[PDB]
């Protein structure tokens, strides 16, 4: 391995040890993968998140 | 049947969109948001389509 | 014996076991109380990518559509873990971006 | 297979492994025409199918008659 | 007008020359081996002719049918509901042409698969692992008689209500909608047996309330294939309705 | 007429990756005709108390041509009590809308 | 690389990603390891006694 | 040890103490090459590994061959 390489980091392993088991949370790490790019912000504008 | 269902799915590639299938997962503001034209002019009539 | 001794279920770990105790075995061979909970594992895990598609547009840019883009879930750049079935020689030849 | 469902898994010659059977001699008095030997053999097992059909509910309308008063309280006189 | 493939359907003094009925299977004793020369003599890609039941005027109505279809069941599934058609004349092929029901050595009330082989009934009956009993069966072939051709599509196009009889094009004044007629709708098949059901049925998406990607994408394997070779046709609004249809 | 829990058993069996084929053959076989569903009542009374006690769902809710003869031509116990309830709400509600 | 061939029927990668990188270290709150296995090792324990 | 699995605590010699087997005969036939004796018997050991597992699954498909129609059928006219 080699952390500074891949599509998950340090900070969502981060994330993932203090979670909690609410269903919630489940829907927290999927709209987590949201990938931060430019094309993508078109997608998140149109239906406002 | 079943050859109508497989003379037109046979060798298909490119899929089309109507006009009226691309307006219904639209959300309330960005077929008001001006950058949309071709789903914002035909929009003419309250009754009709 | 393990859902009947302690109240926990096992085969959690892995996909495959997870998946195919859904489609085969639908027999009382392992009992009621314990198959609901397997079957709310994958009747709730197709209904995320359903709304994943909801966000993805109907729209393409060029041969790649904008689903391929948006999400991480979708892209198929990103493998699962673990490989039984060889996912290798499908992402050659379906990806335009050079594996 | 384009225009037909794919063909089902079934074990092949029913008439050479039981019968002993009287339609199976109804099977044969279907003619073969113009039709190929293994054209023919897909046609008679059709053939079986429609028979064995009209056997059985001919044997189920006897069945759902209903019980009888005069056999029945005869019987009962004993 | 019913549009019964090419030709249409104008009057009901026409009702013989286009529509086909069968009554009850007892009042049908004489004519019965009749039924069967239709099966293989006549050509069923231009039969023009339709298949139903009698109608009861005194039995059904058809909001009590319209409210099941259009209201109930879309919401309660989602819309995961795909037309299916029914290759029938292969169906009985299964269930006659066994072995444990041919034989009459074999006891009526036993169970089945004490007796049945290597097939698709072991494999069908391993889907719901029911035990029948052998006369259950027995009667299942008896509906073999009675029953209908290959599932056949006839659009209806009706004029609008005169409130609406205002278009552009002369067309615009009628609006249509498709029966299928001796098909029946469906969930998703388990993909346990999908070998099997493809040895039976075969969809026919053709109704905006039925025409769901990801049920027909069980149905049969080429339209698995279209869903993983363009990704933009997994939602019930986008998804392509053959325009034959 | 329709409780929340009876939606809780009908989107079930919309969304069971298990669901039985042969519920199919039947309903193929049937095609929705008064005097051959009298034929297989028999029959279709087994396979939906082989398909309660597996699971918590409920079978033939495919088409209105059998849910109808279940309700109003049973009237029995053949079906256990508790999914027979389910049935009658269906028709409980669709008599209601009309 | 000996793996079993792909068919294209059983083959789900949106549905296996969903599982192992969203809701298994969730669930676990990030308690997973990658295990390693000999196996004839395997079987010489499980057949040859 | 620290680049191999710790070694199972299993009895040892089973082939001294049932066989009887023809397969044991078949361990025999393996050459022993330039190993030596104890090594001999390790590699000895992991032979008849396979060779179990082999004659379990050819008797397996002999087991889910199913039942068949004619010689079932004949012995039901008894």
């Amino acid at each position: 391995m080699a952390e500074y390489e891949e599509w998950h980091k340090s900070p969502v392993a981060a994330y993932a040890a203090s979670c909690q088991a609410t269903p919630g949370a489940i829907s927290a790490m999927v709209s987590m993968h949201q990938k931060l790019s430019a094309p993508s912000f078109i997608c998140q504008a149109k239906h406002r998140m | 049947l079943f050859r109508t269902f497989h003379q037109y799915y046979m060798g298909k590639n490119v899929a089309f969109v109507p006009d009226v299938a691309q307006k219904a997962l639209v959300t309330t503001e960005d077929l008001l948001h001006p950058t949309s034209h071709r789903l914002l002019r035909l929009e003419v009539h309250p009754f009709f389509d | 014996t393990y859902w009947v001794n302690s109240g926990k279920l096992a085969f959690v770990n892995s996909y495959h076991m997870v998946r195919f105790i859904c489609t085969h075995m639908g027999n009382g061979s392992i009992p009621k109380e314990a198959h609901g909970h397997y079957r709310k594992i994958l009747g709730e895990l197709i209904a995320l990518e359903q709304a994943l598609l909801k966000l993805a547009g109907h729209e393409t840019v060029g041969r790649t559509p904008i689903t391929h883009l948006v999400s991480a879930l979708l892209d198929p750049h990103l493998l699962p873990p673990f490989a039984y079935h060889d996912v290798f020689t499908d992402l050659m030849q379906k990806s335009s971006r050079q594996p | 297979s384009n225009f037909k469902v794919r063909d089902p898994v079934i074990q092949e010659r029913l008439d050479h492994d039981y019968a002993h059977h009287p339609l199976v001699a109804r099977m044969n008095t279907l003619d073969q025409g113009n039709m190929s030997q293994a054209e023919y053999l897909v046609q008679k097992r059709h053939y079986l199918v429609f028979l064995i059909a009209h056997h059985y509910y001919e044997a189920y309308l006897r069945r759902m008659g209903g019980i009888q008063r005069r056999d029945h309280l005869q019987t009962l006189r004993d | 007008i019913i549009k019964i493939g090419d030709q249409n359907y104008d009057n009901p003094q026409n009702r013989a020359t286009f529509i086909n009925l069968r009554g009850r299977m007892e009042d049908l004793v004489n004519n019965l081996v009749n039924i069967y020369q239709t099966r293989v003599n006549e050509d069923h890609d231009e039969r023009h002719v339709l298949d139903v039941a009698p109608l009861d005027e005194n039995d059904y109505n058809p909001v009590l049918e319209k409210l099941f279809y259009y209201v109930l069941m879309p919401v309660c599934s989602n819309g995961h509901m795909c037309g299916m058609g029914v290759d029938y004349q292969n169906v009985a092929l299964t269930l006659t042409y066994n072995g444990p029901v041919f034989a009459d050595v074999v006891n009526a009330q036993d169970d089945i698969l004490l007796h049945l082989e290597n097939g698709t009934l072991k494999d069908i009956l391993q889907a719901g692992d029911i035990r029948p009993t052998v006369d259950m069966i027995r009667v299942l072939c008896t509906s073999f008689l009675t029953c209908p051709f290959v599932t056949q599509a006839a659009r209806v196009i009706t004029k609008r209500d005169p409130a609406q009889s205002f278009a552009t094009h002369e067309y615009g004044k009628d609006v249509a909608q498709t029966v299928l007629v001796n098909g029946f709708g469906a969930f998703a098949v388990a993909d346990r047996s999908r070998e099997a059901a493809e040895t039976m049925f075969y969809p026919v998406p053709f109704n905006k309330l039925y025409a769901d990607p990801l049920v027909a994408a069980t149905l049969h394997p080429l339209l698995a294939n279209y869903v993983t070779r363009l990704p933009n046709q997994r939602n019930a609004v986008v998804f392509n309705v053959p325009s034959n249809l | 007429v329709i409780d929340q829990l009876t939606i809780d058993v009908i989107q079930e069996t919309a969304f069971d990756p298990a669901y039985p084929l042969f519920c199919y053959v039947i309903e193929a076989m049937i095609h929705g005709q008064e005097e051959k569903f009298v034929m297989n009542m028999p029959l279709i009374a087994l396979v939906i108390q082989t398909y309660w006690v597996n699971s918590g769902k409920l079978a033939f809710v495919n088409s209105y041509h059998m849910v109808r003869f279940i309700c109003t031509h049973m009237g029995n116990g053949s079906i256990p009590k508790e999914a027979h309830g389910h049935y009658r709400k269906i028709l409980g509600e669709l008599i209601a809308l009309e």
